[PDB]
RNA sequence: GAACGCGCGAUACUCUUUGAACGCACAUUGCGCCCCUUGGUAUUCCAGGGGGCAAGCGU
RNA sequence: AUUCCCACUGUCCCUAUCUACUAUCUAGCGAGGCUGUCUGAUCAGGCAUUGCGUAAGCAGUAGAGUAGCCGUUACGAUCUGCUGAGA
RNA sequence: AUGCCUGAAUAGGGUGAAGCCAGAGGAAACUCUGGUGGAGGCUCGCGAAUUUGGGUAUAGUAGCAAAUAUUCAAAUGAGAACUUUGAAGACUGAAGUGGGGAAAGGUUCCACGUCAACAGCAGUUGGACGUGGGUUAGUCGAUCCUAAGAGAUGGUUUCAAAGGCCUGACAGGCCACCAUCGAAAGGGAAUCCGGUUAAGAUUCCGGAACCUGGAUAUGGAUUCUUCACGGUAACGUAACUGAAUGUGGAGACGUCGGCGCGAGCCCUGGGAGGAGUUAUCUUUUCUUCUUAACAGCUUAUCACCCCGGAAUUGGUUUAUCCGGAGAUGGGGUCUUAUGGCUGGAAGAG
């Protein structure tokens, strides 16, 4: 059980870092826009 | 096979790295 | 059938590439219960931003 | 099952020398020794391979006809055919906005 | 080596101020209808390329025979 | 002084290859250039032989 | 790492036997069955550091099953008899 | 201890990470189930360690020299356990006790004669002794080039007068930048098959073929007289001038995984031969049935071009990637890697 749990913090670290690096290029190409 | 034939003296005194004769002292 | 590589590789890099594993697996076990040694990015961790170490101070 | 190696100097496993076996007309195993393959022709500009130019060492062009390393079209053996129509444009353009440039400068310092 | 598939140019190359040997060669082989049948192999060696010209007929190997050169040394078979 | 050969050096009981060693390299009998000449179809090619190559914004 | 429970053991009571190797001298010199595998298959054998009591053959209408018809070809493990036989 | 340049090697078994597909629960986030996918400080056979070649930096006693299995007949010879032939038994078992190479060795290769010494018994044997024979290249290497680095010139291009070329019925002009050494595993123009000796082979012989350099001749083209055409296009061609100057490609470049294709080997059916076994059974067990470099015709995934304008979103890989920055669809262009037919070539084997 404690390693199911360990497993899905670790995969809610992936998907936060992702989404975090992904709203960052957008965010930077935006000013490449104008 | 540290050393090899000198032109000069003909000895087995020509050592290979360093180009140098240990017997005549070629060149 | 095994390949020839296999046979290439069991009859020369076998023995000192298991050799090598063993020492690795002895120095690991060896640093494992030992205090001091630890990775740049936990050090980095361990000492905080800079701001952390005004508020540490203060 | 009948066991063959190198024909020539070098022992050793190297891209230089690569070995194919043939059965040859005594109807034994012999090896052969095969050249490097050739290499397509690039494009200068986007680097991809230039299409109908012949694919040869670099010393076999010299012994071919100009029609087998050449295309009609202005670069032909050099660029591609996207890259000098990109060329032709962006030349048009650059011409075309130096005439506008030039003349809003005339009408700039017409004032004075 | 090259084929040639004409008969007036195999002359021709028979023809020439150095020319050695012509090569008559003949083998039994079938078709493939199934019925065995006799082709002839005229060889003549130019420059420096042999050229063979290859022959399924019977009557048109006989008339190029007779057409040979009267000087011309022929190796049959 | 050394190497290879028959005391001597292809003229061998004139002087090969070297060596302070000298066209350049070199643990290779490797790579050049210049002048004359000869031969093989020969103005072009190829080869052999001989002999060589360590000016100024000054007065 | 230590201590108790059960089971086993030549550790021991208490030694004994076999195989291999070794040691010695001489010539010269000289400080019946089973597993795996192979002989084309049976039969009969070889190898695997002993590898770990009913013969071969024939017969039966008895015989797991394979293979012919809607009383019936053939093959056939196993079993029974020749057979306390064979060696 | 830390390096640098150029090569070889970085294998296998097991497990199964992101990502993706189809389902179920939930308003999302998400979480389970099956598959797919094939990743790692995953496993298996301040410290230590971290494959490898070449180059290059900072008493007749101890004992028998230890690698198992030998036996029978014949030959030679003065002499045979040790030499030779045949038969039997046994061994290496492609990761060899089998065939080659770099380095290194230098005649140890082959033949004839011999046993004084040597090969720790013997020997008629020999990697011994004595005398001879033997190594053949335009295509294989070196030779050429540069790598790390080394090293002249006045420390490696530096307050150096450091060199070549061009024009013109001696003057003018152009350009910049340093020798050389350093790899028989890096880059590189080109040869294959068969046969042949006591000992030589991609080197000799026979046949067949390519590469580079050079001088030249002929045909054809260069179409009114002067450097050619076709297709919308990708592009095609028997040609189809091109100085200074400025560029581009090949050479020329990390490692791993699965998928597709070709070739060699392995497996296998029929048939044409030869060999073995057969008291009984066994259409049975073994072996031959091959096609070189080179050359002509033809043959492509990818990529690109033209038409066209797509949501009811389609196409599509084992791997979820692609499309108004133009998909699906329809029709074309190209590289010839690699197959097929043919010549070489059946005359060979
Ligand atoms: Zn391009």
């Amino acid at each position: 059980e404690q390693e199911r749990l360990r497993k899905i913090e670790e995969r809610q670290k992936i998907r936060q870092e992702r989404k975090e690096v992904m709203e960052e290029q957008l965010k930077t190409f935006k000013e490449s826009l104008n | 096979k540290s050393h090899t034939l000198c032109n000069r003296c003909g000895r087995r005194s020509f050592h290979v790295q360093k180009k140098t004769c240990s017997s005549c002292g070629y060149p | 059938k095994v390949s020839k590589s296999t046979k290439k590789f069991q009859s020369k890099h076998l023995k000192h590439t298991l050799d090598q594993r063993r020492k690795e697996k002895i120095q690991k076990k060896r640093i494992q219960g030992r205090r001091g040694n630890k990775t740049d990015q936990e050090k980095a961790d361990a000492a905080g931003t800079r701001e952390q170490q005004q508020l540490k101070k203060s | 099952a009948q066991r063959v190696t190198f024909r020539r100097r070098n022992p050793y496993n190297t891209r230089s020398n690569k070995i194919k076996v043939v059965k040859t007309p005594g109807g034994i195993l012999r090896a052969q020794h095969v050249k490097k393959l050739a290499t397509r022709p690039k494009c200068g500009d986007c680097g991809s391979a230039l299409q109908g130019i012949s694919t040869l060492r670099p010393r076999q062009y010299a012994t071919v006809s100009k029609t087998h390393k050449t295309v009609s079209r202005a670069y032909g053996g050099s660029r591609c055919a996207n890259c000098v129509k990109e060329r032709i444009i962006r030349a048009f353009l650059i011409e075309e906005q130096k005439i506008v440039k030039k003349v809003v400068k005339e009408q700039t310092e017409a004032a004075k | 080596a090259r084929e040639i598939t004409d008969i007036k140019q195999f002359l021709e190359l028979t023809r020439r101020a150095d020319v050695k040997t012509a090569t008559v060669k003949i083998n039994k082989k079938l078709n493939k209808a199934g019925k065995p049948f006799r082709q002839t192999k005229f060889k003549v060696r130019g420059s420096s390329s042999l050229y063979t010209l290859v022959i399924n007929d019977a009557g048109k190997a006989k008339k190029l025979i007779q057409s040979l050169p009267p000087t011309l040394k022929v190796n049959r078979l």
